[PDB]
């Protein structure tokens, strides 16, 4: 239920404003960076303000707060939605989300601004049915918005019928100071890039435990997924009665299914790092990486960011495989590893300074954090089973997929 | 990469050194490091701070950073201790009751982790009253050879004349320089 | 199926050498297509292992029968989930429809001996389908 | 070729399953 939705900038200048139900003063936006200065200065700074009777829910963008102002008890969540939409949406439309664009297409965004919603309640919010019908360079609109397929517009016709999918997988561990793994979960990504003709019904089907033990099946290896987000296309009832998941891909890229589920196995990456910082005279980073993944599939792009000393100064690195840099802008050292073959070990041996002079405050201990990505190589085990693509017409599609395994939230406690 | 020019230049010297300068106070520290850069007994007021100087000899840039002996400046020692290569302790052989304090302090001084690569340097000061020990005496007495991995050594300089100077500045590059 | 051929032996010879009763990972080969083994698929199988033998009449084991799924997967892309038999005790049909090979007692289920028997009624008839309706959806 | 994985190409059902 918001009143007023408004963009911000860095300087605190409203960039763009779009009242929809007028409860709400135009005046009450200066009072939200004031009330934000104090928030962040105390450390109660929270996304949601509060101006007297007025409440000043938003989120941090780029380069702007896109802050709505809300009076009654409206939904938080509901306006976190919309920010995110709005956001979703002015990112398909401008590459960038800068001022560079607010000031720049201002004529589209205050069209797309009042079409997106009405009296508070949005209505669209799909950027490519919205880009028939607001355009920067009007007909009437599409029958998508109106008819219940609002995520597939009718009359798609391509060449060639080609969707390309991406099973990319987010391996997140939580390896506490004491060397075990407190937070141990993959989070599964399906997004797909279908590129057909028509509006095809597609019928996606995985190994999943739920369905081969329905199936009776339940004996090979099956993704034991705890929690399953499907997409707006997907049909949550069809998901509910027999695990049939059946929905119409979208014209372009997009998110079909998003898999969470715990992982109790032993992490792909093992570092084993030892910190003998001398007392102001000099530290030592003997840092050890394991790979625990299969040999065949190699970890290209390996990143462990090992945290060193803040005022470390003359740092030297005697490392085996792949190049050590520390960047003083990060306070860290950057472990960068180009190709990481499976079952693999490369010791580092790290070597900096430190002044004499001691440090007037603390600075923390932040957690070392691995950017390991071995392509073609699924951790949970899901593949593929099937992916019934039918059309009214008739046509021969051509499904295509990929797995990607790469580091979610892989953080390791320092000591 | 080329080294053409690093040759030419350790052609006709290029190695220059560092040096340092503790110890007591009164010690003869401050007149040992005049009688080394000037070559004259200056009488000067107890070094509340520190004093940097340097000594053109053999080619090599000796540069000494003289460090007091006071309460307050005993333990500042350590902001010297970077970026440092070299270490010279004077002792102070005249003051039987600072003896103990000397050893104390170049024991809390030599348990350092950082300061690893300076080599002892034990210039005996004060080489002109009856009372001074001999060279084996106060090193005997410091316990210089159980200092494991430091290479000590015991020379006895005259801060009045002078004598033994030359041979402690030969020690040292001998000790620094590793070549002909 | 000249790697099918060349295969058949040593799958053969390594289920007879395991008895009737260490790497981490699971690696995908780079465009190696992946999908559950067809009817048409299974029914050419069953035959191409009555033919070449080794598989009728033999002593029904796991580790056999994982073998010869493995097997089946790295020389044609074919999941080895269609290699599935019906629940005992007495004859196991196959899950998959076209399969001509089953599980028949050779004398609690699992405690049963069973051996491969060929079937080609199997190819036409949904044993295992009308035995389990609800297994087949 | 393609970082991350090359792409294959998937299946239209389970035809094990019927
Ligand atoms: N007459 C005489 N006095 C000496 C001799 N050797 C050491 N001293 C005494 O040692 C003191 C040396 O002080 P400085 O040269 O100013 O520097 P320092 O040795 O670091 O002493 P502080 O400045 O107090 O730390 C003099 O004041 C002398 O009293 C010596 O050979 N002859
Ligand atoms: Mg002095």
């Amino acid at each position: 239920s918001a009143s007023a939705v408004y963009v911000l900038d860095l300087k605190g200048k409203v960039l763009i404003c779009r009242n929809y139900r007028g409860d709400v003063d135009m005046s009450e936006v200066e009072h939200f960076m004031p009330i934000l200065m104090e928030k962040e200065e105390e450390g109660m700074l929270s996304p949601i303000l509060a101006h007297g009777g007025v409440r000043f829910m938003w989120i941090k963008h780029n380069n702007l707060y896109l802050v709505a102002t809300s009076k009654k008890n409206a939904c938080v969540s509901l306006v976190f939605s919309f920010l995110y939409k709005v956001v979703q949406v002015f990112s398909e439309y401008f590459k960038e989300l800068e001022e560079e664009s607010i000031r720049d297409n201002f004529v589209i965004i205050y069209e797309l601004l009042d079409e997106l919603m009405d009296f508070g309640y949005p209505q669209t919010t799909d950027s490519k049915i919205l880009q028939e019908y607001i355009t920067q360079e009007a007909p009437r609109p599409p029958a998508t918005v109106t008819n219940a397929v609002s995520w597939r517009s009718e009359g798609i016709k391509y060449r060639k019928n080609e969707v390309f999918l991406d099973v990319i997988e987010a391996v997140n561990l939580l390896v506490s100071a004491n060397g075990n793994v407190l937070r141990s979960e993959i989070v599964g990504s399906i997004k797909m890039r279908v590129f057909l003709s028509g509006m095809p019904e597609l019928r996606l089907g995985l190994n999943d435990k739920v369905l081969f033990d329905n199936t009776g099946r339940g004996k090979s290896k099956s993704v034991e997924l705890e929690d399953v987000k499907f997409h707006q296309c997907v049909r949550l009832s069809r998901f509910e009665n027999d695990r049939t998941i059946s929905f119409i891909p979208p014209d372009g890229e997009f998110e079909l299914m998003s898999y969470r589920l715990n992982t109790h196995v032993k992490p792909l990456i093992w570092i084993e790092s030892v910190i003998e910082k001398h007392s102001h005279s000099r530290i030592e980073y003997m840092v050890k990486a394991k790979s625990q993944f299969k040999r065949r599939s190699t970890a290209n792009n390996v990143e462990i960011h090992i945290p060193v000393p803040n005022d470390a100064d003359s740092p030297k690195f005697k490392t085996t495989v792949g190049s050590v840099k520390w960047v003083p802008e990060n306070s860290e050292i950057v472990w960068s590893v180009k190709s990481f073959p499976g079952g693999k070990e490369y010791l580092m041996r790290a070597h900096f300074g430190l002044p004499s002079v001691e440090a007037e405050d603390k600075e923390g201990k932040p957690p070392i954090s691995v950017k390991f990505e071995i392509p073609y190589f699924t951790t949970s085990g899901i593949q593929v089973r099937y992916l019934k693509i039918i059309e009214k017409s008739g046509y021969q599609a051509l499904p295509w997929v990929r797995y990607i395994t790469q580091n979610g939230d892989y953080q390791l406690r320092t000591q | 990469g080329n080294i053409f020019a690093n040759l030419f230049k350790g052609l006709f010297g290029k190695k220059e050194m560092r040096i340092l300068m503790v110890g007591l106070d009164a010690a003869g520290k401050t007149t040992i490091l005049y009688k080394l850069k000037l070559g004259e007994i200056v009488t000067t007021i107890p070094t509340i701070g520190f004093n940097v100087e340097t000594v053109e000899y053999k080619n090599i840039s000796f540069t000494v950073w003289d460090v007091g002996g006071q309460d307050k400046i005993r333990p500042l020692w350590r902001h010297y201790f970077q970026n440092t290569q070299g270490l010279i302790f004077v002792v102070d052989s005249n003051d039987r009751e600072r003896v103990n304090e000397a050893r104390e302090e170049l024991m809390r001084m030599l348990a350092e982790d950082e300061l690893r690569d300076a080599v002892l340097l034990v210039f005996a000061n004060k080489q002109d009253l009856p009372n001074a020990m001999n060279a084996a005496e106060i090193t005997d007495k410091l316990g210089l050879h159980s200092l494991r991995h430091r290479n000590w050594y015991i020379q006895a300089t005259c801060a009045t004349s002078g004598d033994g100077l030359y041979e402690g500045l030969d020690w040292l590059s001998n000790q620094l320089r590793n070549q002909k | 199926s000249k790697s099918s051929v060349i295969g058949w032996p040593a799958v053969r010879e390594r289920m007879r050498r395991a008895e009737p009763a260490e790497e981490v990972g699971f690696p995908v080969t780079p465009q190696v297509p992946l999908r559950p083994m067809t009817y048409k698929a299974a029914v050419d199988l069953s035959h191409f292992l009555k033919e070449k033998g080794g598989l009728e009449g033999l002593i029904h084991s796991q580790r056999r029968q994982d073998i010869l799924d493995l097997w089946i997967y790295h020389t044609q892309g074919y999941f080895p989930d269609w290699q599935n038999y019906t629940p005992g005790p007495g004859v196991r049909y196959p899950l998959t429809f076209g399969w001509c090979y089953k599980l028949v007692p050779v004398e609690d289920p699992e405690r049963e001996v069973l051996e491969w028997r060929f079937d080609s009624r199997l190819a036409f008839h949904h044993v295992a389908r009308e035995l389990h309706p609800e297994y087949f959806k | 070729d393609r970082k991350g994985g090359s792409y294959s190409q998937a299946a239209g059902s389970d035809s094990a399953q019927s």
